[PDB]
């Protein structure tokens, strides 16, 4: 936003947006079928307490 | 719709800042574009008159 007028920023800003908005779902994506894996686990100890 | 037609007269060198979203003095202080624009620019020379 600094250096460049905004109208050519903002499809600078989509490459981090796009770039950033994908980083999360990567991550959220990851938690959701780690979680999955506790939540199996979960119920492991839940059976055997 | 409703169409907006509005006309002036501006140098030739100046008519590549007529174009929304950038900057130079007729964008600047004299007339502006918007961020989102689907206007078409008409531009031509009356230097005979």
């Amino acid at each position: 936003l600094s250096r460049l007028d905004k109208v050519e920023a903002e499809v600078q800003i989509d490459r981090l947006i796009t770039g950033r908005l994908q980083s999360l779902q990567t991550y959220v994506t990851q938690q959701l079928i780690r979680a999955a894996e506790i939540r199996a686990s979960a119920n492991l100890a839940a059976t055997k307490m | 719709t409703n169409v907006y037609a509005d006309s002036f007269v501006i140098r030739g060198d100046e008519v590549r800042q007529i174009a929304p979203g950038q900057t130079g003095k007729i964008a600047d202080y004299n007339y502006k574009l918007p961020d989102d624009f689907t206007g078409c620019v008409i531009a031509w020379n009356s230097n005979n008159l």
